[PDB]
Order: structure tokens, then C-alpha cells, then sequence
């Protein structure tokens, strides 16, 4: 549920700010049921964290599976900067190709037709229509691959829901596992040729696949520092506001 | 219970970009094709399997 | 229910929460979502002064390149009845948009139009792509050059009676010098006459061989009468460097047009830096539909 | 800087495909060995 | 040089900059130390939430325990005159000043006070180190106990006519179990006689062989009698948990000491997780240098 | 926890002085390998 903001994020600018897309359809099909599903089908094999033979039995009217404290971290505090991370690697993309920041909002209108055969950027240069397309699918290929990225420091903030990483352990296989298939699905998505053809996938230059990483690390230390005061402090404000 | 808050979200989500769709200038057809848009896009195709 | 959940007065609770609760969530997501916006604020701070003023990192999406036209036909269709006048006024319209930008009223003084060749030259350089010697200076170029596409005689342009023009363009890159083909044996048959080393020829024809007998006569105007780009106008410094930068520009005329059929011409710039694709069917190259049904 | 600046338009992208295609090779393998090992 | 470096009138300067340059400089040093400040504070929080309060992670560098006295001696000294009265002050306030604390006064009613077995027994555990139970309850200890050196009789307690007492004090430690040798062949010659399993023996002698014979009668006073320490009043359960908890003490009295001399007096408690160093001469056992000259 | 707990006041320190000093002997050989790397 987390990955939902940064899929729906970008038509909501697309609308609202009048900048080109974002991110394209092929990316989020090849998201949701890609990339996601192999780690999140091995956080199933996650041990105890206390001992659960201990606890009263879950009360129905109460306790639900689905509850607003989930909504609140997914929708609300995660995926929100992995919609950061993504519109953060989108900008760079089209700032060092030519379209700096201040030009691009206003521009869906020209950005789409398909009969503008000279597109001004901030430096003055005329592109084509279909030049122009090319650096906006590079853009969802960046995109996801920011995505894939922060989905690393989410699987890890998602497999403690109260303990700490340095504690329970990454003695879990098939979550390692999960990472590196991730990461070698991308990378073969984009480089492989035919897929820029197939797929509309192009490939990307080594210093873009480093702009998702301080997200990334960030979202780590902020879960961490999440996991730590409901652990020192029972029933308090994290609590009845964060926990799960 | 998990399907009906799922739903929820997704049909506020709509409502709330299509009064805004009207105040900035947008036709109805786009207006009422935003909205399909915004619904269907919260809907995730793999948690049910 | 229903009432209940939306106001008790025993623990006076709105929705669900108190008085206090929802001021504690909210100062949380205002403190929250304002240490998000300040920190994408710097990451893109950053961004600004990374890269240069004067010239794009990356050059290699364009190129090589494209050719546009005025006017601004939808689908690469030109059709317009010689009766109605109120057939080709969108087309009028655009033309006239792309000429009124080449008004001698614009280019007047010594800066920064200055005086060049009125036949085809060989490149200027104006220095390096530096603020050092302020802004640099661009060369002229006439309207009165297109001669019966000027829209100074007949502001129409020819759509009047039956003969078309089309100005053709080329797209502007910085620091981009064209490359005329030579004059070794292998070469166009069209190129091979009237070879001024110092103009990039333009020559246009029929995508099938059977139209070629129903398109008339192409007739060129441009610089120096060649059917090209004359190499003085380059290269381009950008807009920062050459405000007020006038691109050449070749006027076509289609006349002896056939009556009531659908032509499909297709304009070929010819250089060694010039590639055409496959997949963008601008690049180098340009189709148009003309149909002049009267 | 001069009219044969021709490289000022060229990337390498064959490459930049080709170690690519390496190295997401080589996540790929060490993958199945952490998964296969233990198994053995 | 001297004058102008100093105050010029052309350029409005002092010391070298103008008016608006120190503003600069003191605003950003003053951002910057800011920043410095508040990283360092948030680095301290988050070591604030990782420590326990009711226990120190590590307990390695005190194990296993000391041994203390009073009197406060420096250097491992006791020499006082027994004419001159403001000779033995200094130890007499500091011996004050430790027994101060056993007053009965101070042990009243039923918290946190319990009233204990008068004859040494075994350990008592008042549950975890949690928070659960609220204030645990520590065993009362009374002065009276210690018979000759207590204050309440002979407030000199001894100093005044050439018969001193040193009270001694095992190291309070949080969680740790007195463990005393077992009953087996293999002993000390000492402890032989008046084996209680529950008592942690003390025993007092003379670094030299030679001064054994100038070494009178050392006289132990204790709880129940013994020479040791009741194993009851462990384990300790730390400030946080046991506010107001008062640890076992032992008095020895070094009666028949002889005159101008000084003595070397090394006392030794025994025990399995007792063990002594080489490099610390308190761990376990402790000096004392002992001449009444009069 | 009881009164045999005595685990809970004794460190390895001999093993983390062993692998500490493994450490730093590896450190210091891919130093030299470093140094001497191009002058072979
Ligand atoms: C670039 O130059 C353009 C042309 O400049 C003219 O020719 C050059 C060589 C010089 O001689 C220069 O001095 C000339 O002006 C210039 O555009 C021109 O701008 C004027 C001023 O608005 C226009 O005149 C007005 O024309 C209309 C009717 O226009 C008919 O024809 C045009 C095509 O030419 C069609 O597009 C229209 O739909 C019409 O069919 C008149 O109604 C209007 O009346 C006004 O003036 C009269 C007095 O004369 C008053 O009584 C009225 O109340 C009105 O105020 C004007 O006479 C002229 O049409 C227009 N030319 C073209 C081809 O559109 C352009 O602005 C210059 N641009 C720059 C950036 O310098
Ligand atoms: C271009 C811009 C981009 C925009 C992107 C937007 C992305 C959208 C992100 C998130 C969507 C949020 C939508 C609301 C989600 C609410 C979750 C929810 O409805 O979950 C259902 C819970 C049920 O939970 P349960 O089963 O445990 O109950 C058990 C009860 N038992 C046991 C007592 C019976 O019901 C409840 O929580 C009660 C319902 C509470 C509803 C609160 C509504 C608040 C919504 C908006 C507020 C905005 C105000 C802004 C102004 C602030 C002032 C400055
Ligand atoms: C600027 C860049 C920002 C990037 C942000 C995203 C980062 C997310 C990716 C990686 C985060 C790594 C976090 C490291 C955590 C280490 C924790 C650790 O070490 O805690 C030690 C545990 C505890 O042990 P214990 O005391 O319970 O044992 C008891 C044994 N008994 C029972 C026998 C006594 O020990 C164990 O878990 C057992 C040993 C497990 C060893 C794990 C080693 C593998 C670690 C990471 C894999 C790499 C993923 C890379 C993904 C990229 C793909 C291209
Ligand atoms: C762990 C459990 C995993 C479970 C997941 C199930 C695994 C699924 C495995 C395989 C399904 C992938 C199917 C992809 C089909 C791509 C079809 C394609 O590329 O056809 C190309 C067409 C050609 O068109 P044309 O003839 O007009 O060209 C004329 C060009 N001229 C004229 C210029 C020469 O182009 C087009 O249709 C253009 C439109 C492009 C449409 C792309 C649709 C792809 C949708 C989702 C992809 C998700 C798969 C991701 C892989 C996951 C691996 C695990
Ligand atoms: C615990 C978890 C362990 C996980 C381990 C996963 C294994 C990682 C596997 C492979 C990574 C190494 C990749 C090396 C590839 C170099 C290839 C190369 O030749 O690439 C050159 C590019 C420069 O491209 P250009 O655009 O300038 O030229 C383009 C010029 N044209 C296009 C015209 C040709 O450079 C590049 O791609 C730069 C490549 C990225 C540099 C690696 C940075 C490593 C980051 C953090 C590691 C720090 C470890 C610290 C150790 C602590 C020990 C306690
Ligand atoms: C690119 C993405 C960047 C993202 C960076 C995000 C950084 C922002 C992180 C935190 C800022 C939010 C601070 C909000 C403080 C005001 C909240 C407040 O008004 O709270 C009131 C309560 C005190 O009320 P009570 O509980 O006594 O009353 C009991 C009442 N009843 C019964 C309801 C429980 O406050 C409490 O409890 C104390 C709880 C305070 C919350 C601590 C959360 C700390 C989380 C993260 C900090 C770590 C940042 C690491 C970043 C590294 C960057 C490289
Ligand atoms: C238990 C132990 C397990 C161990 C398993 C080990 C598996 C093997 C490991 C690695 C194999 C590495 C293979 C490297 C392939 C290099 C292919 C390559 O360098 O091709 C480059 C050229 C295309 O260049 P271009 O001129 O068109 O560039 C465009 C130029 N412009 C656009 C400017 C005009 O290729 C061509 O022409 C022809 C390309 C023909 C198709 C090659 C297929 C390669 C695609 C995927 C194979 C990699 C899968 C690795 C595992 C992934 C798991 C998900
Ligand atoms: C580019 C520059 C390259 C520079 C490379 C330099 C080479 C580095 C050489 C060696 C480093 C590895 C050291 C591993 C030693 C493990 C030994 C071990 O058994 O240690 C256990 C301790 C846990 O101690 P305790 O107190 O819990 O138990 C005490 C229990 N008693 C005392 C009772 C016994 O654990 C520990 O010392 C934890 C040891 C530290 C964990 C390593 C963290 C690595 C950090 C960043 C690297 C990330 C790379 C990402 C890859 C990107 C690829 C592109
Ligand atoms: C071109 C290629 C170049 C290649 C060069 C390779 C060089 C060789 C590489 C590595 C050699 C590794 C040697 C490992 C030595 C292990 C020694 C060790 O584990 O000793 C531990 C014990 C002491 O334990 P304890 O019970 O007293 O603990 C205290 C217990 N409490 C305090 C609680 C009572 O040792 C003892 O008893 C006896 C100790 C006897 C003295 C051993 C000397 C070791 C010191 C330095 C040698 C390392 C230099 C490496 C390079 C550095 C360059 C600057
Ligand atoms: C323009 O095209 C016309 C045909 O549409 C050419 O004139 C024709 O010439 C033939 C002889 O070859 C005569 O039989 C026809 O009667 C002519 N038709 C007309 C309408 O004149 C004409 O030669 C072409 N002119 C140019 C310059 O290409
Ligand atoms: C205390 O020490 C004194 C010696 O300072 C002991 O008394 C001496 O005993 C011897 C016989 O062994 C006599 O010759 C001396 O005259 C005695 N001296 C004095 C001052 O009495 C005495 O026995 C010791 N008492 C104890 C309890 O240890
Ligand atoms: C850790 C968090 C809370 C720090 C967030 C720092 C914020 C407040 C800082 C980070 C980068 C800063 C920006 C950096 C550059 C500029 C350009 C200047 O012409 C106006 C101020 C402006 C726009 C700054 C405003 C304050 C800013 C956004
Ligand atoms: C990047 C920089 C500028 C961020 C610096 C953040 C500073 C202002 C933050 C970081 C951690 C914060 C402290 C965290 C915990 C506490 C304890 C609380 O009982 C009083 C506030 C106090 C003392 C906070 C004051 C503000 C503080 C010091
Ligand atoms: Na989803």
C-alpha cells in the first residue's frame, strides 16, 4: 500500500501543474506486478518478534487487520517521499537534457501535440515531437528505478513493525533474495535493446541512478528513529498514532 | 473491511480532483474522465493473490 | 451509529477524536510536510548550481537536426478551396506569425544585427561560448529575400489562386556547424548542379513515382537564389549568448499544381551531418499533403 | 570549439548496454546463490 | 601601520572591514554554531532513548567488588596523637558522617523499611528489575549492631584512648549475589571456625610477617555477631529501584595496638566472585596504616 | 535472573583483541599491495 502515492502522484501534477508526464502506464503495470510481488511474498516467512504464545486472543470489533494507522504511515508518510524521490530524479532527467524547472510548468499543452515541430527550452535550442517524447520515457524509466530504490528501505522498515534491525536480524533468505531479483529486473528492463522499442524503456546514464538514494537512507533512519519510542515509551503518542 | 477502505480513498481521491478540474477550467468530458482515472489508479492489481 | 460517530456528548468527541487530538495531528503534519518541502527545496538548490548557463550538458538528443515548416498543417496536410476565402485563413494566420518575426523594423542599429554577406559565405565564429565579450552579434536577414512569399505584395502568400508556398526551417542547435556534401563522384543527381560549397541544399519531391507527373514546378527562393541554407548563420550561440537571433529560412513555391487531387511531397535537406530516422519522420526530412480542390 | 567538435554529440550507449547487461547478470547469479545456499 | 590598521578615515574602516562586513561574518558564524548546536543536541536525544533506567548496560569494569572505609585516610594513613584532641578530628567527622545515615530516625514504618531476620540468612528477591511493582523494599540495618563503634556511646569511637575502629563496606553493586567458599578441604586457615553458609567473611591482618606479633586483637563486630556480611541484604536493586537502601557494614577494632610504631594492617573479604588485583589495591581487600603515637 | 547469572558480568575480550588484530594486519597488506601495485 505504501507504493500507491508515488503511481498516483504524477497524473495529479500532470493535471494540476501542467508539466509533462511523469509516469507512463508500462511502468506502473511492470511495478505492481514485478518488482513488488517476489519481496513482498517473502516477507510471509518473517519470525516472532515476542513471544506470541503469550498475548490474549485479538478482539474482532477492535482490532482490525486493515486499520487508519496503516493508512496513515503507507499513504501518508512513506510513500510520500517516495513520491519525493521520484519527481526528484524526474527534474534532474529534464534539467540536464535542457528543460530547466521554470519552463516546464505550462507546457503539456505544446509538450503533447503532435504537429510542433520546435519546442523552445530554457537554452533556446527547437526540438521535435518525438525527440521530445524519447527524454520523457527515459523519465519513466528513471522513475521506476526510484521507486525500485526506495522500495529497498521500505522492505526493510516493513519487516520489524516494532523491533529493531540491528536486533531481529536479517537471517532471512528469500527477502536477500528479493532485493537483488529487484534490482536485476530493472536493470535488464532497461538496458537490454529491443525494449526501447517493445517496452518504451530507455536506457540511463550512470549518474541518474543515484538521485533516489538519499531518500532511501532517509526513510531508514526515520522509521528507525519510529521503531524506537514505542519501544521506550509504551502507550504514548507514537503509539495510538503509528503503530499498526 | 480492507476493501471498503481501499475503496474509500479511491472515491474521495476522485470526487475531490474533479470539483477542483471544475474551478480551474476543464471540460465535463475531461472532468469525468479524471475522475475514472483516479479511482481506477488506487486499485492494487496483485494484493488479492 | 450513525449519530454516535459523528457527535457524543458524554466524551465530547467530533468524527472519533477530541478537542486536542486533532491540534496534535496537525501541527505534526505541518511540521512534518515543512521539513519535506525545505529539504526538496535544497536538493534542487543544489541542481541550479550544478549546471551552466551557456550551454546544455547533454547535446545528444538532438541530433542530427529536424525540419519544421509554416504552416502549421494538422496530420501534414495542406487543403484549402481557391473560393472560400475562409478555407485557408488558419494557414495565413501561421505564416504570417512565422514572417512578422523578420520585420526590418526589429533588425535596425549596428547591434546586434550586423551587415553580412548577401551571398552565401563560409562560418563566423564569434568567439568562445563565454560572457567575456558580452552579447554576440547575429546576422541579418531580409524579408524581400523569399520573393513571391513574403506576404509584403500579396499578403495571402499565393493561397489565393492556386499556387502555395511553404517556408522551410531548420532547427537551431547550439554550436551546431552544417556539413555540406562534396563534390567527389558520389553524389545526388539533383545536387550536382549549382554547387556552392557554403550553402546546405534543400530539394523536394514525390513519395511515389507516379506522382511526379502531378506535381508542376518547384521553385526555390532563398538566399542568394540557391534552394538552400547559406553557412554564415552559423553556428548558433543560444539565447543567452544571441538574443535576437534570426534563423535562415527557404520559401518553396508548388506551382502547376494538379486541380482535386491529394499530392504527397516529401522536402530532403542533404548534408554529412544530417541523418534522417525511420521512426521521426522530421528529422531531416518533412512530409506535406497539399490538395488544392477548387 | 572548431568545426570537427563531432564528439561533442556521441555517447557510447552500446557500451554502457553491454556492462549493464554484465553487472544485472551478475546481481542475478549471486541472488540464487544466497537462495540455493544452505540447501547443500 | 600602527594607526591606519587601526581606524582609517577614507574608506570607513576599522581593524580592516567596514560596517556591513562583521554583520556578515557574525550572522554566519552565528547560523553555523546554531546548526552545530542543534545537531549535537538531536545526536544526544537519541542516546537519551537508547539507555535503560533501571539498568547500566555494561557491568564488566565492576566485578568484582571493592572494599571501603571510613575513615577518609590519605595516602592509606591513620596517625593521630592521643593528647592533642585536633589530632583525630578529620577522621572522627568523616566516621560521623558514614554512620549518619543508619539513624533510626531515618528507618521508620513499614516502607521501605522491613523489618529483617536478626541471625544471617539467605538472599531475598523482590522480582525483576522492573517497574511493575513500584518501590521494592530494602532490609533496616541498625547502629546499635555494631557495638563498640557506634557513635551513640563513645562518640570519639575509640580514637581517644589509643583503641580505633575501621568500618568497612563492600561496593554496592546492581544484580550481583555474594557467593561465599564452600565447607571443602580446601580453605583458608582462618575461616575454618563459625562457618555460616549465609555470612561473607572479612578477616583483617599484617602485610609482614614480622608485625604480627606488634598486632593485637583484632575484635570484629557485625551482624549476628560474625565477622562478615549477611548474605540477605542482596541482591541490590540499583537507586532507581531501592531509593533509601542502606547496605551491611562490619566495625573492627584494632584493641591492643602497640605504641610509636607503624603498622601495616591489610584486611581481606573471601568469597568465589571475589577476586583480587595486583594494580588495585581496594578490589576485594584493602591497606590501612595504622600508628596511635602518644 | 538467579543466582547463577554470572554470564552477565564477563566479556570476550581475548576473541574481539584476535580478530581485531586480523583486521588490521589485513588493512596494512592491501596498504602495501596499493603502494607497490604499479612498480611490477
Ligand atoms: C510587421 O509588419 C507588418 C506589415 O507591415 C506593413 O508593411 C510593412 C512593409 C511596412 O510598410 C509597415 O509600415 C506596414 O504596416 C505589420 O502588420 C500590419 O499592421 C497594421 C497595423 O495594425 C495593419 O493595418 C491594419 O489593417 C486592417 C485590415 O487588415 C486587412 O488585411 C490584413 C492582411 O494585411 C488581414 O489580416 C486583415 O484581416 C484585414 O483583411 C485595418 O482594418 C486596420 O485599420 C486600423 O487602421 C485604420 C487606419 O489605417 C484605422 O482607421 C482603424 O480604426 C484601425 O485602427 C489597419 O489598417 C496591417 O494589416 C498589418 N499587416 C498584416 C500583413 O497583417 C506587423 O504588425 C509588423 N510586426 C512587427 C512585430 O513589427
Ligand atoms: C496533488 C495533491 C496530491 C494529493 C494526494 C492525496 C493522497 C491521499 C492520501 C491519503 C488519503 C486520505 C483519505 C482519508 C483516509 C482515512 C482512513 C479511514 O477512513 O480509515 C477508516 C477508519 C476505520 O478504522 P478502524 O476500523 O480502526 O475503526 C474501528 C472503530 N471501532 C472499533 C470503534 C468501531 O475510520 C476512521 O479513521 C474515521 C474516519 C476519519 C476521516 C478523517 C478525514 C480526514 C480527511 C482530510 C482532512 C483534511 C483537513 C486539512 C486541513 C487541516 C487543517 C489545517
Ligand atoms: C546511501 C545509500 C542508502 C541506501 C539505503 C537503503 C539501505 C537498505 C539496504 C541494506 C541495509 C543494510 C542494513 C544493515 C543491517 C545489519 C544488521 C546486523 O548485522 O545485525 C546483526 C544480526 C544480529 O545477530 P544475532 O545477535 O541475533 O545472532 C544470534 C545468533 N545466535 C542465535 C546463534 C546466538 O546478525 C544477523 O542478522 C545475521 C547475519 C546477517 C548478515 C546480513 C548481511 C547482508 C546485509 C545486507 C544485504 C545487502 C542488500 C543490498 C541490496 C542492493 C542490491 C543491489
Ligand atoms: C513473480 C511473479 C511474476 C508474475 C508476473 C507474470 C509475468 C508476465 C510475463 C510476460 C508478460 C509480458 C508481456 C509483454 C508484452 C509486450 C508486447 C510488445 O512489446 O509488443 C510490441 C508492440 C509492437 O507494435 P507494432 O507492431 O505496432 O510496432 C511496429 C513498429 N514499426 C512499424 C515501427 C516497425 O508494441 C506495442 O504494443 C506498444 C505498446 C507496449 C505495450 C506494453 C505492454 C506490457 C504490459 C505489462 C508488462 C509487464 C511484464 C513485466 C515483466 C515481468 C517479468 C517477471
Ligand atoms: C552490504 C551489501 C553489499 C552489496 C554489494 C553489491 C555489489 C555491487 C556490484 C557492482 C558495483 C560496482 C560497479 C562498477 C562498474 C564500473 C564500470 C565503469 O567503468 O563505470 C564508469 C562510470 C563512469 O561513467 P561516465 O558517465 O563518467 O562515463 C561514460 C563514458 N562513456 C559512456 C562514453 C563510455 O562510473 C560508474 O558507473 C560508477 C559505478 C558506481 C561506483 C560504485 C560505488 C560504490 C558505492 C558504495 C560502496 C562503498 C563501500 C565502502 C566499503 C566499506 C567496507 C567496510
Ligand atoms: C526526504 C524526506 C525527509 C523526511 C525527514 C522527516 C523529518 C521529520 C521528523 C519528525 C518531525 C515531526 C515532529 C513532530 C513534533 C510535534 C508532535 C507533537 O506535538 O507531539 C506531542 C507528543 C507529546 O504528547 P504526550 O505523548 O506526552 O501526550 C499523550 C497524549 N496521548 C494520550 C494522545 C498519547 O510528542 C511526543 O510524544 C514525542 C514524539 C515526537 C515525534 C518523534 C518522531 C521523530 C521521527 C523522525 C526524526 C528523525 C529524523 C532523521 C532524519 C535524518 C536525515 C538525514
Ligand atoms: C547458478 C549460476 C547461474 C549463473 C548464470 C549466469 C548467466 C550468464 C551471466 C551473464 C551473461 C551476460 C551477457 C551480456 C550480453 C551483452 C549483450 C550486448 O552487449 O548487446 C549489445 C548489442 C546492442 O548494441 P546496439 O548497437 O544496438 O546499441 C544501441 C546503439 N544506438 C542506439 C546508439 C544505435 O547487442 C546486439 O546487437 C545483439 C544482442 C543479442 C541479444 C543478447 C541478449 C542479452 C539480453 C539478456 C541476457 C542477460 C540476462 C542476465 C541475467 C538477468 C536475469 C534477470
Ligand atoms: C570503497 C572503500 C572500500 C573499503 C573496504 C575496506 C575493507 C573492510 C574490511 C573488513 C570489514 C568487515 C569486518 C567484519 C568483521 C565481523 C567479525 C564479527 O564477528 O563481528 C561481530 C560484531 C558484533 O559484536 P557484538 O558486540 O554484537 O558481539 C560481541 C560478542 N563477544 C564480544 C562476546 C564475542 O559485529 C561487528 O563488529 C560488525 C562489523 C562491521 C560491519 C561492516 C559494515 C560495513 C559498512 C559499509 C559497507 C557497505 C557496502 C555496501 C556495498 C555497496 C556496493 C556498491
Ligand atoms: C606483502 C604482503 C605483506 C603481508 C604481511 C602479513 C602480516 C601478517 C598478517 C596478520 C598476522 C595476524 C596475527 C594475529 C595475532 C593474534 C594475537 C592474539 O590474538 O593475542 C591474544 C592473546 C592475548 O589475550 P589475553 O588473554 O591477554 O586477553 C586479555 C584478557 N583479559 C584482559 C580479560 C584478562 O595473545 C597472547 O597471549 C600472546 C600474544 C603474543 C604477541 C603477538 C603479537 C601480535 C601483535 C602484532 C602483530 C600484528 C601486526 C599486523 C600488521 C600491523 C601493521 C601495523
Ligand atoms: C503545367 O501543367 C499543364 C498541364 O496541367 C501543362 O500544359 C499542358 O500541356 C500539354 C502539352 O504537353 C497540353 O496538351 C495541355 O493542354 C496543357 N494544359 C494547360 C492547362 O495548359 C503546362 O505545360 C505545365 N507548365 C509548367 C511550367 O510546368
Ligand atoms: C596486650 O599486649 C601486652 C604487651 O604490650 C601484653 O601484656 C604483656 O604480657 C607480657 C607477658 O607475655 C608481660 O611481660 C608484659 O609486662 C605485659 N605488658 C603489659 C603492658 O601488660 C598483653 O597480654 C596483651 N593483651 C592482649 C589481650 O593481647
Ligand atoms: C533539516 C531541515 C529541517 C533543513 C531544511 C532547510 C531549509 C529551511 C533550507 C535548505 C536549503 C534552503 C534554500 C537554499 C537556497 C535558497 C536560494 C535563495 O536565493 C533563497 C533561499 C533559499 C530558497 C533557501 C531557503 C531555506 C532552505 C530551503
Ligand atoms: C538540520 C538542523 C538545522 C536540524 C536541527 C534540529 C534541532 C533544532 C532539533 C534536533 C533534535 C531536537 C531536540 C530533540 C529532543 C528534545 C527533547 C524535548 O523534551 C525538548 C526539545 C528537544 C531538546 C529538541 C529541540 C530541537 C532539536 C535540538
Ligand atoms: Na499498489
Amino acid at each position: 500500500l505504501t507504493s500507491n502515492i508515488p503511481e498516483i502522484t504524477p497524473f495529479l501534477v500532470f493535471i494540476i501543474g501542467n508539466v509533462p508526464l511523469p509516469l507512463g502506464t508500462v511502468t506502473i503495470l511492470c511495478i505492481d506486478l514485478g518488482t513488488d510481488m517476489v519481496p513482498a511474498i517473502s516477507l510471509a516467512y518473517e519470525q516472532a518478534e515476542s513471544d506470541i504464545m503469550k498475548r490474549q486472543p485479538r478482539n474482532p470489533k477492535t482490532d482490525k487487520l486493515v486499520n487508519e494507522r496503516l493508512i496513515s504511515m503507507a499513504y501518508g508518510q512513506i510513500g510520500m517521499i517516495q513520491a519525493l524521490g521520484g519527481f526528484f530524479s524526474y527534474f534532474v532527467i529534464l534539467a540536464e537534457n535542457g528543460f530547466l524547472p521554470m519552463d516546464l510548468i505550462g507546457k503539456r499543452v505544446r509538450w503533447d501535440d503532435r504537429w510542433i515541430s520546435d519546442v523552445e527550452d530554457s537554452f533556446g535550442q527547437q526540438w521535435t515531437y518525438e525527440q521530445r517524447k524519447i527524454v520523457e520515457f527515459t523519465c519513466h524509466t528513471s522513475f521506476f528505478i526510484s521507486i525500485v530504490v526506495v522500495q529497498w528501505a521500505d522492505l526493510i522498515i516493513c519487516k520489524t513493525r516494532r523491533n529493531s534491525i540491528f536486533q531481529q536480524g536479517m537471517k532471512n533468505k528469500i527477502l536477500i533474495f528479493g532485493l537483488f531479483e529487484e534490482t536485476a529486473l530493472a536493470a535488464f528492463l532497461s538496458y537490454c535493446p529491443g525494449t526501447d522499442v517493445a517496452l518504451r524503456m530507455y536506457p540511463l546514464k550512470p549518474s541518474w541512478w543515484f538521485c533516489a538514494f538519499p531518500y532511501s537512507l532517509i526513510i531508514f533512519l526515520y522509521d528507525e528513529m519510529r521503531r524506537f519510542i514505542i519501544r521506550r515509551s509504551p502507550g504514548g503518542w507514537v503509539e495510538q498514532e503509528t503503530y499498526y | 473491511h480492507f476493501i471498503h477502505i481501499i475503496t474509500g480513498v479511491a472515491v474521495f481521491l476522485g470526487v475531490s480532483f474533479f470539483i477542483l478540474s471544475l474551478i480551474l477550467g476543464y471540460s465535463w468530458l475531461e472532468a469525468v474522465i479524471f475522475l475514472i482515472g483516479i479511482i481506477v489508479a488506487n486499485v492494487p492489481e496483485g494484493l488479492l493473490a | 451509529g450513525w449519530k454516535k460517530f459523528l457527535w457524543d456528548s458524554e466524551k465530547k468527541e467530533f468524527l472519533g477524536r477530541t478537542g486536542s487530538s486533532w491540534f496534535k495531528i496537525f501541527l505534526f503534519y505541518l511540521i512534518f510536510y515543512g521539513c519535506l518541502a525545505g529539504i526538496f527545496i535544497g536538493t534542487i538548490q543544489v541542481l541550479l548550481l550544478t549546471l551552466s548557463d551557456f550551454e546544455p550538458k547533454y547535446q545528444d538528443r538532438v541530433a542530427p537536426p529536424g525540419l519544421s515548416h509554416a504552416p502549421y498543417a494538422i496530420k501534414t496536410e495542406i487543403s484549402f478551396s481557391i473560393s472560400n476565402p475562409k478555407s485557408y485563413e488558419s494557414f495565413v494566420k501561421s505564416m504570417h506569425k512565422l514572417m512578422d518575426l523578420y520585420n526590418e523594423s526589429s533588425q535596425a542599429g549596428n547591434s546586434p544585427f550586423e551587415d553580412c554577406s548577401d551571398t552565401p559565405a563560409d562560418y563566423i565564429k564569434r568567439g568562445d561560448l563565454d560572457d567575456s565579450q558580452g552579447q554576440k552579434k547575429a546576422c541579418r536577414f531580409s524579408r524581400m529575400w523569399l520573393k513571391n512569399c513574403s506576404g509584403l505584395d500579396d499578403t495571402t502568400y499565393g493561397y489565393a489562386e492556386g499556387k502555395p508556398c511553404v517556408v522551410a526551417k531548420l532547427n537551431r542547435i547550439i554550436g551546431f556547424y552544417p556539413k555540406p556534401l562534396k563534390n567527389t563522384t558520389d553524389l545526388p543527381e539533383e545536387l550536382q548542379a549549382n554547387y556552392n560549397q557554403y550553402v546546405l541544399p534543400l530539394r523536394c519531391a514525390a513519395k511515389r513515382e507516379e506522382d511526379r507527373e502531378k506535381i508542376g514546378s518547384i521553385e526555390y527562393f532563398g538566399l542568394g537564389g540557391y534552394a538552400g541554407f547559406p553557412l554564415q548563420y552559423y553556428p548558433y550561440y543560444g539565447k543567452r549568448l544571441q538574443k535576437k537571433y534570426l534563423q535562415p529560412l527557404l520559401a518553396i513555391q508548388f506551382t502547376n499544381l494538379t486541380q482535386n487531387m491529394e499530392l504527397r511531397i516529401e522536402c530532403k535537406v542533404y548534408g554529412e551531418n544530417i541523418d534522417y530516422s525511420e521512426k521521426d519522420r522530421f528529422r531531416g526530412r518533412f512530409e506535406v499533403k497539399i490538395e488544392v480542390k477548387s | 570549439e572548431g568545426p570537427d567538435n563531432d564528439e561533442r554529440f556521441t555517447y557510447d550507449y552500446y557500451r554502457l548496454r553491454v556492462v549493464g547487461l554484465i553487472v544485472a547478470a551478475v546481481l542475478c547469479v549471486i541472488g540464487i546463490i544466497i537462495l540455493l545456499a544452505g540447501k547443500c
